[PDB]
RNA sequence: GACCUUAUAGCUCAGUGGAGAGCACGGGAUUUAUAAUCCCGGUGUCAUCGGUUCGAUUCCGAUUAAGGUCACCA
RNA sequence: UUAAUA
RNA sequence: GAUCGCUAUAAGAUGCACGAGAGCGAAAGCAUUUCACUCAACUGUGUCCAUUAAUCAAGAACGAAAGUUAGGGGAUCGAAGACGAUCAGAUACCGUCGUAGUCCUAACUAUAAACGAUGUCAACCAAGGAUUGGAUGAAA
């Protein structure tokens, strides 16, 4: 029998979210030098937001954790990192517009270096008339910059755990629209994906803090 | 001679595009020569839907669909029947 | 009494990858390293050519949801997948199959998803310039 | 004078007209004056197997065995400038 | 010359103490007709003599053909 | 899947 | 201990969706975003010169891909080659593996259905709608 040497250890995700525990992960119990608590200090975690956050509106993000240490039976996880949903990435490209893609490696106020990626589309008007609705190279460059200097200043004075919070409201894509509408009308802004380049320090005392 | 005026491409004050790969038999066709045909289905067919849906454990969760975007070469697009042979009066419509 | 393993009605996440030559479903735990149950529609069936047949995706699919079940997995995430690297991207004729056979074998899905891998840019695809002839 | 054996006529008619080829390129570079990187004067000549010595500048220059500046030696020190530089600014 | 091996249908091979394969050939079918394809059939002195042989095409000698190796120091 | 010739 | 699943790696190559009868370039050709260095053209002009122009045997730059020479790299694909099918045969189409090559640097080669099969310059020339980039009024 597989299972017989095998038991279920419950997943929890810091107290920034709705939905405190997520599911139950299995491994092999403990052997001669094989540490059941030593084999699951890296496990990689794939949860959508709308069940981290209990609403449906929430369904266009997938959040990824890892599990650090165990705390009897428990993993306390960590935020990993963010992407879009498959469905919905390419449910937002729009054949006859502009498309506009960047990236930002920002250091977090707390010692996280994460990349951010947004992803933007030219818009048509209200009384536009002809089907195309392209941007000059000029404007292009105009909006880029806009965006990867906007998300900068965002994400560099809050730490990364109030940053992702911040995701969560829609202030930034609404601010990035408003701020581009003066170069092009934009309408649709996401962030489609964050990283992790390197993991800032954390600590027991940290990670207590983190998770009640 | 000449069967069509723009040659069956979509080039003009170009002259040189990139190859594309047919979606069936692989073949390398220029991105303007190439029949480019969009499509949007539903990752549920039309017979799962109800199926799905009874024994569900999400409230008002809305299913998601696929996107692609299919490229195929004048001999296995007219093979696929995704295009037919015209009239050569009827040639020239281009809605 | 309970099977050795078996815990509480909990979260499975089925990878249904099915090309036009073979079948798989195949649940893994939610972080996706511990694996509960794998079938493959080659293990149902007698002949090659057979193994993407709907039927065999089927078979495939009720034998593990009854394990899933008896092992205490009673809901399912589905991860629908094609052999879409450079090659075409529709999922083979055995996936829809094999998820409505998951559903009416009594299974909770939760969020499903179509992971088929688009290239951001391609490697050299098998054929040559004139391609399959 | 000649065709095309400019520098290579020495070697008369016995070493192969490709190896006459390569040892053409290298003899030409290595008995060529260089622009000195400290007074810009076309004054540099190799003494030595990767020695160099500026003729009208007093200076002696560690360099390629036939070339002043061998191509694998620039990229480098391009490489090392943009390393200091970086880890100078944070 | 001396040692060794082989000899089976019209052609290449199998197998033999109480003769298969293929290709070929003949007849029938399919085709407008041939080729291919399907169906059926007829084909071996087991190289020529003696002996053991219950009984030899097999085992043992001989006569032939066919090849393979050797034929050196002077 | 295979499909030569007059 | 394959196919499959998650997680980490380090090189090669490529540059999806946007991507179009749209743009640039003498043609060949050009698609990740940034910073430099250049270049050309259009529009605007009560700015300057004053025929400096057009086309051009000989002559000179650039010239896809394949190919050659010498280094690096060598992931994917793959002339040759080797298998397995199909066939009467199959040295082919189909499948598996796979050397040169495909990639970067330096130097040769100088050919393509290098096509708009339409030489370069200039004048006149029937009705439209739309589009790329400027100028100029109205409409925020």
């Amino acid at each position: 029998e597989p299972f017989s040497k095998k038991e279920w250890y419950n997943v929890k995700v810091p107290k920034n979210f709705k939905r405190r525990t997520v599911g139950q992960i299995v491994v092999n119990k403990t052997a001669g030098t094989r540490i059941a608590s030593e084999q699951l200090k890296g496990r990689v975690v794939e949860v959508n937001l709308a069940d981290l956050m209990e609403n449906e509106k929430f369904g266009a993000y997938n959040y990824k954790f890892k599990c650090e240490d165990v705390n009897g039976k428990d993993c306390l996880m960590i935020f990993h990192g963010l992407k879009l949903t498959t469905d919905k990435l390419r449910s937002i490209v729009k054949k006859w517009c502009t498309l506009i893609e960047t990236s930002v490696d920002v250091k977090t106020t707390d010692g996280h270096l994460i990349r951010i990626f947004c992803i933007g589309f030219t818009s048509r008007k209200s009384n536009q008339i002809k089907k195309t609705s392209y941007a000059k190279s000029a404007q292009i460059k105009k909006i880029r910059k806009i965006m990867n200097n906007l998300i900068t200043k965002e994400a560099a004075s809050r730490e990364l755990t109030q940053f992702v919070d911040y995701l969560r409201e829609n202030k930034l894509p609404k601010e990035i629209v408003a701020k581009c509408s003066k170069v092009f009308s934009m309408d649709n802004v996401y962030i489609r994906k964050v990283k992790i380049l390197k993991a800032g320090k954390i600590d027991s005392l940290k990670l207590l803090d983190q998770h009640q | 001679t000449s069967k069509r005026r723009n040659n069956g491409r979509s080039k003009k004050g170009r002259g040189h595009t990139q190859n594309v790969r047919c979606s069936h038999c692989g073949r390398c066709v220029p991105k303007d020569k190439a029949i480019k045909r969009y499509q949007i289905k539903n990752i549920v067919e039309a017979a799962a839907v109800r199926d799905i849906s009874d024994n569900s454990a999400l409230t008002k969760y809305k299913l998601p669909k696929t996107y692609m975007k299919l490229e195929y070469c004048v001999s296995c697009g007219i093979h696929g029947r995704v295009v037919r042979v015209r009239s050569r009066t009827d040639r020239r419509n281009r809605l | 009494e309970v099977i050795p393993g078996s815990t509480k009605d909990a979260f499975g996440v089925a990878h249904i990858y099915a090309t036009f030559n073979d079948t798989f479903v195949h649940v893994t735990d939610i972080s996706g390293k511990e694996t509960i149950i794998r079938i493959t529609g080659g293990m149902r069936v007698k002949a090659d050519r057979d193994e993407s047949s709907p039927y065999a995706a089927m078979t495939a699919a009720q034998d593990v949801a009854k394990r899933c079940k008896d092992l205490g997995v009673t809901s399912l995430h589905i991860k629908m997948r094609g052999e879409g690297g450079v090659y075409s991207k529709t999922p083979g004729p055995g996936a829809q199959a094999a998820l409505r056979a998951l559903a009416r074998a009594n299974m909770k899905i939760g969020r499903i998803e179509d992971v088929t891998p688009i290239p951001t840019d391609c490697t050299k695809r098998k054929g040559g310039r004139r391609g399959r002839r | 004078r000649t065709k095309k054996v400019g520098i290579v006529g020495k070697y008369g008619t016995r070493y192969g007209a490709s190896l006459r080829k390569v040892i053409k390129k290298i003899e030409i570079a290595q008995h060529s004056k260089y622009v000195c990187p400290f007074c810009c004067k076309e004054a540099v000549r190799r003494t030595a197997c990767g020695i160099w010595e500026c003729k009208g500048c007093g200076k002696q220059i560690a360099g390629g065995a036939y070339t002043l500046s061998t191509i694998s030696g620039a990229t480098v020190r391009s490489t090392v400038r943009r390393l200091r530089d970086a880890k100078n600014s944070q």
